[PDB]
């Protein structure tokens, strides 16, 4: 079983450093070149860095130069990637990949890969949520509420305290570029009734102690 | 049968730099050469003395395969008479040369990111080589008027130097594995010898 | 820098096939044959699917085959099974390692259904606190692969979009959500805003203007 298997991930704050590790097993591990491929939450793939045979001769991607530097230890069958000055668009799963000893795929193919490690580059500490009414527009209409600028996950939402399930549509949350949530739940309802039903939301974001109420009605 | 070990010589997993050319003796045995051209894709297969069709129906005292890594544009010097680092200063061919001279691109195999560095060539030699001669000496040359001493330098260089064969190469710069199949007729009885030979015997 | 360019989706009938185009330049794809596909499932590592253009590493069925010309290479799948839906993702080696956006493979089991759009303003709350948030919730589609655009005044959009990855909801379709981050002034200013939802071949628009 020939294995790769990365470590040292975890959450930083920008601007410090970080160290990932990648061990190897199974195969000739100082015969062949092994590289650093990243992967940004939801995004798609970006080569990192790569180190020869030798040792000696490493490469990078621009994005990187300056602040990544890669090492393999030959005798220990291990590689390093020491990153500093870290920026947020470096949050991604850092995976180490190279190719193995039966494979005849040439080392600048990516055939062997590792089950990868998370580095979150965050600033963003504990924040409430901020919750708006939706108004609804003047059949059938509908309305609801954004939970705006919230961290961490999870934020639960209710209407009118349990009493109001059917037609309830709470999307996912997007991560915005700040680090922060913002999710959006919407119902549904007879338009007949904006006058007579009260539609209420009921925020609860645990991790900050906060629980809201907002009113949602028309105009 | 008792027929040949080609494929000990063509898919060796590892080949010998050319100025320490490999060289494995095939004797008392029958080869099928016709086998043989059609056995891969080749990019180059040239017989001087002969041809493959005509070669099944000889025999020969030794066959001798000489294997060895060199550039692309370094095989048209595996050639009779020609000239060059690799052609004087590595593997040298007799003007009355029979045999073939077959290569193949090896570029998946002996090229690495960064350069495979284990690979060697001859750079440097004060003369030219004899036909079939193999020269592993590493003494320092002399390119000044100073004796050098043993000692490296200036105008005092080591001979050898690193192929440093990478992918990102064109074809010219990336590794070519090379057999020199060589049919020496003594006046020894052969002990190599093609399958149409055996209709003589039934 | 350059990313080689692939479809954002593809679509199959199961059996059927498909291919998936990855179009460079003349110094990436075109520069040397060092072309490689990797295929992701969710939340597991790339595979290496196909390698120097054409080739199929050990244990890659013969359905997945790999082509190239001028500049594209084109991946094709034959007899598409479902264990094939996920992302694939192209690679040229020439200068560096470049990879292609990523293609989501769905293999349809499933009538077509079409998404329903419901775009929300910005509230008055919202407004009073300098800042104004467009809506856009995308529900009940299938495939689920969708292309969001916002247009002010009837032209193009695309600073402050913040937009979602398609989710599967409870009945097996799928949601997504558009968010257009906005200053007072600019709601306030232009005429009317329209979010486009296109999902296979239709799209769907749906326009809110300011009020008073
Ligand atoms: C050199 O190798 C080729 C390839 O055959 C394979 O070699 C090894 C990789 C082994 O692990 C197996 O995969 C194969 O044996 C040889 O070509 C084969 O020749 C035999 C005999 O005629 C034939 O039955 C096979 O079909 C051939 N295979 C292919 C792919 O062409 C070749 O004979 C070997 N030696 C020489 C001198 O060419």
């Amino acid at each position: 079983q020939v294995q790769l298997v990365e470590s040292g991930g975890g959450v930083v704050q920008p601007g410090r450093s970080l160290r990932l590790s990648c061990a190897a097993s199974g195969f000739t591990f100082s015969n062949y070149a092994i590289h650093w491929v990243r992967q940004a939450p939801g995004k798609g793939l970006e080569w990192v860095a790569v180190v020869s045979y030798d040792g000696s001769n490493k490469y990078y991607a621009e994005s990187v130069k300056g602040r990544f530097t890669i090492s393999r230890d030959n005798s220990k069958n291990t590689l390093s990637l020491q990153m500093i000055s870290l920026r947020p668009e470096d949050t991604a799963v850092y995976y180490c990949a190279s190719v193995a000893d039966t494979a005849m795929v040439p080392e600048w193919y990516f055939d062997l890969w590792g089950q990868g490690t998370m580095v979150t580059v965050s600033s963003a500490s504990t924040k409430g949520p901020s919750v708006f009414p939706l108004a609804p527009s003047s059949g059938t209409a509908a309305l609801g509420c954004l939970v705006k600028d919230y961290f961490p996950e999870p934020v639960t939402v209710s209407w009118n305290s349990g009493a109001l399930t059917s037609g309830v549509h709470t999307f996912p949350a997007v991560l915005q570029s700040s680090g922060l949530y913002s999710l959006s739940s919407v119902v549904t309802v007879p338009s007949s009734s904006l006058g007579t039903q009260t539609y209420i939301c009921n925020v609860n974001h645990k991790p900050s102690n906060t629980k809201v109420d907002k009113k949602v009605e028309p105009k | 049968t008792n027929l040949c070990p080609f494929g000990e010589v063509f898919n060796a997993t590892r080949f010998a730099s050319v100025y320490a050319w490999n060289r494995k003796r095939i004797s008392n045995c029958v080869a099928d050469y016709s086998v043989l051209y059609n056995s891969a894709s080749f990019s180059t297969f040239k017989c001087y003395g002969v041809s493959p069709t005509k070669l099944n129906d000889l025999c020969f005292t030794n066959v001798y395969a000489d294997s060895f890594v060199i550039r692309g544009d370094e095989v048209r010097q595996i050639a009779p008479g020609q000239t060059g680092k690799i052609a004087d200063y590595n593997y040298k061919l007799p003007d009355d040369f029979t045999g073939c001279v077959i290569a193949w691109n090896s570029n998946n195999l002996d090229s690495k990111v960064g350069g495979n560095y284990n690979y060697l060539y001859r750079l440097f030699r004060k003369s030219n080589l004899k036909p079939f001669e193999r020269d592993i000496s590493t003494e320092i040359y002399q390119a000044g008027s100073t004796p050098c001493n043993g000692v490296e330098g200036f105008n005092c260089y080591f001979p050898l130097q690193s192929y440093g064969f990478q992918p990102t190469n064109g074809v010219g710069y990336q590794p070519y594995r090379v057999v020199v199949l060589s049919f020496e007729l003594l006046h020894a009885p052969a002990t190599v010898c093609g399958p149409g030979l055996e209709v003589l015997f039934q | 820098q350059s990313v080689l360019t692939q479809p954002r989706s593809v679509s199959g009938s199961p059996g059927q096939s498909v291919t998936i185009s990855c179009t460079g330049t003349s110094s990436d794809v075109g520069a040397y044959n060092y072309v490689s596909w990797y295929q992701q499932h969710p939340g597991k590592a790339p595979k290496l699917m196909i390698y120097d253009v054409s080739a199929r590493p050990s244990g890659v069925p013969d359905r997945f085959s790999g082509s190239k010309s001028g500049n594209t290479a084109s991946l094709t799948i034959s007899g598409l099974q479902a264990e094939d839906e996920a992302d694939y993702y192209c690679c040229s080696y020439a200068g560096s390692w470049v990879f292609g956006g990523g293609t989501k493979l769905t293999v349809l089991g499933q009538p077509k259904a079409a998404p329903s759009v419901t775009l929300f303003p910005p509230s008055s709350e919202e407004l009073q606190a300098n800042k104004a948030t467009l809506v856009c919730l995308i529900s009940d589609f299938y495939p689920g692969a969708v292309t969001v655009a916002w247009k002010a005044d009837s032209s193009p959009v695309k600073a402050g979009v913040e937009t979602t990855t398609p989710s599967k909801q409870s009945n097996n379709k799928y949601a997504a959500s558009s968010y257009l981050s906005l200053t007072p002034e600019q709601w306030k200013s232009h005429r009317s805003y329209s979010c486009q939802v296109t999902h296979e071949g239709s799209t769907v628009e749906k326009t809110v203007a300011p009020t008073e």
